[PDB]
This record gives structure tokens, C-alpha cells and sequence, in this order.
RNA sequence: GCCGCGGUAAUACGGAGGGCGCGAGCGUUACCCGGAUUCACUGGGCGUAAAGGGCGUGUAGGCGGCCUGGGGCGUCCCAUGUG
RNA sequence: GGGAGCAAACCGGAUUAGAUACCCGGGUAGUCCACGCCCUAAACGAUGCGCGCUAGGUCUCUGGGUCUCCUGGGGGCCGAAGCU
């Protein structure tokens, strides 16, 4: 899966601050990291349904989160889904 | 997550009645505490207090009931046979000044909030006013 | 004088096995019984008592019942030992509530109770010398307590009442007042006059009777002694 | 004794070897005409015992209907199983305004001028007990501030 | 009119005596509202009576916790025009 | 592509008045796999989802604790009030 380790670089990337174990810019890189991950995955197993509605969920939340954001703040909204190169 | 959390006071209030309690606590609402007070300077509950439950502020609110009975059943009749909202925020209910309610043909009360303050189906009407038909007691 | 006594062994009961509506009376779980608060039975006993002594000074009787074997006998004391009727058998359905009938047998008792001392003896065949004599064994069998006053109770107690809690209904549709001593496997509710307490050990059945008979003829004059209640008391 | 008008009265049956065996229902209704009505419904082999037994099963069932200048309190809804029914107040020299039932047990209740309405199911038998358990339902304004008093 | 009636004793057909109703009218057919809380805002429902979508994800839309302040569109009051 | 067993259809044998069946002996597609269609059902708890409120008892799967007990999640039974 996700090592400890390479799941930590990605929040210490993402934190607003030091520390910052939770929050929208956070949630988000983390979860696109596991879509991806996720993605590749049945990209492999398409016959792995079960799997793919997992990924619709972390998708659908991905979109929620973005929507708060993108509202309460365009600016570094504009600037995570840059830096995580989204919204295709 | 609680759509109407008045309906919901009401619905606690009217559980716990149903069973004869000493008191129930409904979440803190200043609005809230209105329809209590209300309810209260009219004659419906024991009356109530602010609290906490752990850094959760509820509104203790003391139920009033009747005396024992005789016979078969000897459960007290209630002071509150009937609470049900009316302006649910599914469909909002305004009334003008003369369309306001005669709750059980003047035996009851119907709180409701208006432009000058929350007052009930005398109170408003004296003041000659209007606004969202709250609910109905009785 | 009192709390000692109950405090001696007579107080917490039923386990496990309750009433929540019951949870007004209990002080605790000890080791899985739950051990009813005395300091409350008390105030419950006054009342009660205030009632049947307000009550035994206006020439009113009472009928007591129990039906259960671990609380017989003694009930079937304390109540000749006060002229209270009584039901210590099988109480029959539809006594209080069917009282005109059920009287009726009540009548039948006497019937042959007469027929009993009679010459009209010297004749009718075995069949019917068997029958009837028979036909009174159970006659006289369950309305021995059951017959004193042809007219109904002003009040009833009663020993467990879920146990006879039918006799209580019956009481209850025909507004009659409800005395009885109930542990926590009863609810409330139902019972006017609540006495909380041990409902199997005859130790507290005894006693709570006892006392209780005593100050029915406190009101009536002959303070004595109490009544044969060690035989093979443990 | 008071009015005593009966309600309904119908022949029940039951089946069994041989034909079916009959028995009668009659519903009655028994009212002084100052507040006081009793509902009795009496089975029995016929008619007659049928009916007598209503009256003294009716007789043992009342209700202080808390009459007012002639109509009642207030108005009132009371569903009772299928059955449902209101019941609202008139000005006096207004009139019983009901169905047979509902009527029958009102006119011996005592009161004089009366709106109603049977809803859902208008069984009699249902509509009665109904309409019972609406006036034991009533209330007055003393003995509605008698509970809120504190 | 709906329920139903007539198979050799029909209060249901046809005549008669009688009776009830309304009356210069009385009936019939047609059509609208009612009763019908039987399209249900007032005022209904879906476990077995007709009625939960095979399940999920989610767009629009509908609905929304607690506290303080500004605006005042909804809402409410007064006056006036109008009707 | 694969094919042992079973098995609509099919053929025999019986049963029966008949037996296009039930029982018996055989038997193909299918049932299997890959990739792609079809998209129905007593697709049932015949009970939409989310949240709040309203006695307990019992046994059971699983998690935590200063572990005869307390507390969290799920599945069954019996049942307060109330509903029908």
C-alpha cells in the first residue's frame, strides 16, 4: 500500500503550518495520492468492481472538499489543485 | 443532523412526556429557550435551566404532569395532551394578523415568532401583528 | 424499634429478574441481588399504615391475600387473628368481580355446613355421602378465608402482587383500594399503597404482617402479644 | 334508568356440524340528559336478552359529559382503529348535527347544537366507542388552568 | 339507480282496493358540484390490502448546527391609490 | 478454449384410459475459463436514505479498559410506552 514514510512527505508538503495533521489542503492531497494509486490499480483489474466504487467514494469526497474550498477561498484553491494538477 | 431542531424540542418534550419524567434536556437555542419560556410563562412545564454535558450546553426542561388516578391505568393525565409544530422548514407557514389561530377553542396556545418578538395567540394578537405560525400547544 | 428489625433480614430481594419502574426503591447491587433502600421503604410504610389505621378506626375490613407457599400459613394467621377476611388457596377468578357469584358457593358452603349436623343423614345412599362430603372438603377447602363479610373490601393487601396480580386487577376495575408488600420483581405503578420489601423469605413477610395486623386492632382495643409465628421458622 | 335508545342490533352467526348457530349484538345507548351517557354493546341468544344486557353493561359504563349552554367545550378529533371523528361546537338554537350514531349518544350527552363528522371507517360499533372516548376527552377552562396551576 | 325479483299461495311483474309523496304540474334521459378524506394544502397513503426504484455513485434541485453584528428581499404592521 | 459429473431438448423402458409427465436407462446446448453482450427476478426484511427522541431481559460475533465489571460496533430472541 502506502508507507507510513511516503504517506508522511505528502502532508509535511501540504501542511499550512507546522504540524497540521487534518485540514482541506491536506485531505485532498492525501486522498488523491491514494486515487492514483487506487487508479493504476484497476487500470489493472478491471474485472475489481468492488474496488472501483471505493474509488468513486474517495473521488466524489475529493470533488466535495475542492467545492468547500474553491468557495470559502479561491486563491490557494487555485494553487492545491495546480500543485496536485487536477480538474481535467 | 437535525433539519428542524425546534420540531425536535418539541418531540423530546413530548416523548418524555409520554412516559412521565422528571425532566429532558434539549440542545441550547436562545430561540429555542423562547418557545420554552414561552411555554413555561404560560403554564406548561415546571419550568428549566442551562447546563453542559461536557462542554455541550442542553437546557434542562422540567415536565408537569397530573395527578394519579383512579382505577385501571392510574396514569396521570398530562398537562401536554397535544405539542406539534405547524411552519416546518419544509414549508414555512406565515400568517397576517387576522389569520392567526384559535388554538382548542381558546383552552390552547400557539407560539409564534413575529417581527416584535415571540408571542402566542392572545399576546401577538393584542399586540396586533403577525409573522411564522411557530406551532401549537394544548 | 423498626429499622432494626428489617435491617436485621428482611430487605432486598429478587435479582437480575426486576421492574425498572421499580428503581425508585433500590439502593444498590450487591453481588447481584438488589438491596432496596430501607431508609425509603420506611416513609412507605407510614403512609400505608396511616391508611389502614385511618382506616381500622372507621369499622372497615380489609381482605388479604397470598397465594404463594414460601408466605401461606402466616397469612393465613394474621388474619383470623384480626377477623380480616383472607385467601391463602387458590384465588378464584372473578372474586371481588364476580362476587354475587362467586357468593354463591359461599352460600352452598353453609348449605351443607347445616346438612352436616342433620338426621336427614340416616338416609341418602353412599354415592351422594361421598359426593357431598367430598363436594364440601374443597367447598370448605377455598373459601375458609373467603366469607367472613358478604359485601366487597374496602381495600386488599397483598404479599407479592405481580404473583396474584390478576386479584389486584380485579380490585382495580372495581376502585378498590391497593395495599401490599412488593420487592423489586412488581411495578408500582398499579399499587396504592406500596409496602417495598422481601416478598419470599417469610422472614419479611412475617413481620411487615405482622405489625400490620397488630396496628389494625390498635385500632379496636386488646394490645397483646404476637402471634405463632416460629414453628420451623429456619 | 335513563333514555336507554339502542344503537344497532344484527344478527351475528357461527358455523358447525349440522348448520350454523345464531346469536344477536345489540348496541345501546343510556343518557339522563344533563351530561350523563353510558355505552353498552350486548350479545345473547335474542333479541330481547340482547338488548337488556346493552342497557346494564351501559349502565356500569358512563361518562361526565361536561356539558356548556348546550353544546360542547371545544372542538375535538379522536381516531379509534379504523374510525375517526369531529367534533365542533355551534352556537346555541344551531342543532345535532351528526350521523344516527354520533347523534343518538349526543342527544342523551345533552347537548343541543353540535357540528360533527364521521371519518374513515364508519362502522357503527367503531364510531361509537369513538365518539365516547371523544367527550371523555373534553376539558373546560377551570379544570384546564386547574392543572397549570403551580 | 346499486342490492336484486319472477320456477303455481310474489308486499319486487300486470290489474285492483288502499296508502305515501309533490301538485298545474309530476316523472324520464343528459350534464356540473356534493356525499368522495375517492388526487388527500385544508385532508390520505406503500411489512401482508394498489404502492420503495435490484443496489450504488453523483449533477441540477430541495432542505440545513451554534454565537455576535450590518442590510432588510421573504415575512409582518400602519397609511394611501385601486378594486 | 475446455468438457469429468450433471443435464432442458431428444430416444428408449416402465406407469396409465392416454402419460407429449412424475420413476428407470441413455443424451446435447449448457453448466467451466477469456473477452464482449443481454439487465431480468419471490433482485424479499415483499420494510428508501439520513438524523434525533422513547423501559428492560436474554445469547452471540467482534474492539478497548485502573477487566465478578464498565464502555463501543453488528447479528438473533422476548418484550415498556406507543403503533396496527
Amino acid at each position: 500500500p502506502i508507507t507510513k514514510e511516503e504517506k508522511q512527505k505528502v502532508i509535511q508538503e501540504f501542511a499550512r503550518f507546522p504540524g497540521d495533521t487534518g485540514s482541506t489542503e491536506v485531505q485532498v492531497a492525501l486522498l488523491t495520492l491514494r486515487i492514483n494509486r487506487l487508479s493504476e490499480h484497476l487500470k489493472v483489474h478491471k474485472k475489481d468492481h468492488h474496488s472501483h466504487r471505493g474509488l468513486l467514494m474517495m473521488v466524489g469526497q475529493r470533488r466535495r472538499l475542492l467545492r468547500y474550498l474553491q468557495r470559502e477561498d479561491p486563491e490557494r484553491y487555485r494553487a492545491l489543485i495546480e500543485k496536485l494538477g487536477i480538474r481535467g | 443532523m437535525l433539519t428542524d431542531p425546534i420540531a425536535d424540542m418539541l418531540t423530546r418534550i413530548r416523548n418524555a412526556t409520554r412516559v412521565y419524567k422528571e425532566s429532558t434536556d434539549v440542545p441550547a437555542s436562545r430561540f429555542k429557550e423562547e418557545i420554552l419560556r414561552i411555554l413555561a410563562r404560560e403554564g406548561f412545564i415546571k419550568g428549566y435551566e442551562r447546563v453542559d454535558v461536557d462542554g455541550k450546553p442542553y437546557l434542562r426542561v422540567y415536565l408537569k404532569y397530573g395527578p394519579r388516578r383512579q382505577g385501571p391505568d392510574p396514569r396521570p393525565e398530562q398537562v401536554i395532551h397535544h405539542i406539534r409544530r405547524i411552519s416546518k422548514p419544509g414549508r414555512r407557514v406565515y400568517v397576517g394578523v387576522k389569520e392567526i389561530p384559535r388554538v382548542r377553542r381558546g383552552l390552547g396556545i400557539a407560539i409564534l415568532s413575529t417581527s416584535k418578538g415571540v408571542l402566542t395567540d392572545r399576546e401577538a394578537r393584542k399586540l396586533g401583528v403577525g409573522g411564522e405560525l411557530i406551532c401549537e400547544v394544548w | 424499634v423498626k429499622e432494626l428489625l428489617e435491617a436485621g433480614v428482611h430487605f432486598g430481594h429478587e435479582r437480575k429478574r426486576w421492574n425498572p419502574k421499580f428503581a425508585r426503591y433500590i439502593y444498590a447491587e450487591r453481588n447481584g441481588i438488589h438491596i432496596i433502600d430501607l431508609q425509603k421503604t420506611m416513609e412507605e410504610l407510614e403512609r400505608t399504615f396511616r391508611f389502614i389505621e385511618d382506616l381500622a378506626m372507621r369499622g372497615g375490613t380489609i381482605l388479604f391475600v397470598g397465594t404463594k407457599k414460601q408466605a401461606q400459613d402466616i397469612v393465613r394467621m394474621e388474619a383470623e387473628r384480626a377477623g380480616m377476611p383472607y385467601v391463602n388457596q387458590r384465588w378464584l377468578g372473578g372474586m371481588l368481580t364476580n362476587f354475587k357469584t362467586i357468593s354463591q358457593r359461599v352460600h352452598r358452603l353453609e348449605e351443607l355446613e347445616a346438612l352436616f349436623a342433620s338426621p336427614e343423614i340416616e338416609e341418602r345412599p353412599k354415592k351422594e355421602q361421598v359426593r357431598l362430603k367430598h363436594e364440601l372438603e374443597r367447598l370448605q377447602k377455598y373459601l375458609s378465608g373467603f366469607r367472613l363479610l358478604k359485601r366487597l373490601p374496602d381495600a386488599i393487601f397483598v404479599v407479592d402482587p405481580t404473583k396474584e396480580a390478576i386479584a389486584v386487577r380485579e380490585a382495580r376495575k372495581l376502585f378498590i383500594p391497593v395495599i401490599a408488600l412488593a420487592d423489586t420483581d412488581s411495578d408500582p405503578d398499579l399499587v396504592d399503597y406500596i409496602i417495598p420489601g422481601n416478598d419470599d423469605a417469610i422472614r419479611s413477610i412475617q413481620l411487615i404482617l405482622s405489625r400490620a395486623v397488630d396496628l389494625i386492632i390498635q385500632a379496636r382495643g386488646g394490645v397483646v402479644e404476637p402471634s405463632p409465628s416460629y414453628a420451623l421458622v429456619q | 334508568d335513563f333514555e336507554e335508545k339502542m344503537i344497532l342490533i344484527r344478527r351475528t352467526a357461527r358455523m358447525q356440524a349440522g348448520g350454523r348457530r345464531f346469536r344477536f349484538g345489540a348496541l345501546v345507548v343510556v343518557g339522563d340528559r344533563q351530561g350523563r351517557v353510558g355505552l353498552g354493546f350486548g350479545k345473547a341468544p335474542e333479541v330481547p336478552l340482547a338488548v337488556q344486557k346493552a342497557g346494564y353493561y351501559a349502565r356500569r359504563n358512563m361518562v361526565e359529559v361536561p356539558l356548556q349552554n348546550g353544546t360542547i367545550p371545544h372542538e375535538i378529533e379522536v381516531e379509534f382503529g379504523a374510525s375517526k371523528i369531529v367534533l365542533k361546537p355551534a352556537a346555541p338554537g344551531t342543532g345535532v348535527i351528526a350521523g344516527a350514531v354520533p347523534r343518538a349518544i349526543l342527544e342523551l350527552a345533552g347537548v343541543t347544537d353540535i357540528l360533527t363528522k364521521e371519518l374513515g371507517s364508519r362502522n357503527p360499533i367503531n364510531i361509537a366507542y369513538a365518539t365516547m372516548e371523544a367527550l371523555r376527552q373534553l376539558r373546560t377552562k377551570a379544570d384546564v388552568e386547574r392543572l397549570r396551576k403551580g
